């Protein structure tokens, strides 16, 4: 899975157990999971198991979930997006 | 209709640690 | 992300933050992200971020939404497709 | 009717349209 | 797209324009795609646009479809499966 | 909680036909 | 499709015929498919078809089902995590 | 309540399973 400081799933809206999807813009590679919290301030992403296979320590990758409503709410719908510069110190 | 649409993302977050091993 | 002319959103019923699956048809990747809207007008199917590994400018793509209903009106449903020529010209 | 049977159908698609800008350094 | 003989279609409950996975026994690469109906007794698999870089004309493939339902009555589901000989003569 | 279950599949078909040009 | 003892189904709360992913630990690939029912007792974890090629005998792998909810009952969800050491004895 | 946002939650899972056949010929 993903661990994730639990302050960065608080302001993506990403919950523990979510489904997730990783994209990596350092090698390319796209792959989907699930999120586990890490602890909060520590500012980890960690990529354990069968994942390490898609992700080194220091690539930058784009952490992303998704959610189904009805086309009427859709139209006005706005996702949680949070910016990060440095190392992992969310802006 | 059911349309799938971004929940929330973080952007280019970095990879700090990653491990084969996991157990949970 | 892919940013893509509101037009051509519109004309194939993709909504801005819509998940959607882009084929490539020139170098065969296949992968999902969401839709941005681009300005009116401005014909740009732009593929940012991660997804700059799987396409470059020039490249053929097929842009896709997918949306669940119960199966009698599956039956019945018509998708909402946009043909494209030349400089991203719609066709009508 | 409750529990009825979901199938996921194409909504619609662009068919056949060119990539005119790839910049892996996106910040939105 | 994948055209695929409306006579299998209808046995697999396949529906036009839906959603549906390939996976490719040949060579191993799995899809995502939707369905198109061929003609009716044609017995034609054709691999369209984009998808014909993954399969090649005599490859074997295994197509299919998912739906949603609750938990309560998916403990009891069934799904329609299509068993084929020879060349896509259907048994 | 909503399971997704396998509807229907067409098991072990050949494929007849595969061109990169197809519009429609 | 991904044939499995009965026991290890229900431990995970993973029904026949509903879709999985197996994320296979030795090698890396990620794939998808669907659960069948093994004999239970059997501790079979086999690999069938297309899939063959995704994995060999003695590999690792993780097998996992998701559902979908609504959010507030999705806040204090608590999935069915089997795990499993030796001869795919399930951990009590 | 009608339109509320739908999650995609982990279920379940086997974790770290070994697999014991893998048969490229399976005709079920």
């Amino acid at each position: 899975c993903c661990a994730i400081d639990q302050d960065f799933l608080d302001a993506a809206g990403i919950l523990e157990n979510e489904a997730i999807d990783i994209w990596n813009v350092t090698n390319g590679k796209r792959f989907s999971t699930y999120a586990i919290a890490a602890e909060r301030g520590s500012r980890i992403i960690s990529v354990n198991g069968a994942a390490a296979h898609c992700a080194s320590v220091g690539d930058i990758v784009i952490i992303a979930s998704f959610v189904t409503m009805p086309d009427e709410e859709a139209r006005t719908w706005r996702p949680n997006v949070a910016y990060f510069e440095g190392d992992n110190e969310m802006k | 209709m059911i349309r799938t649409m971004l929940q929330g993302k973080l952007h280019r977050v970095k990879v700090t640690h990653a491990d084969l091993h996991y157990e949970g």
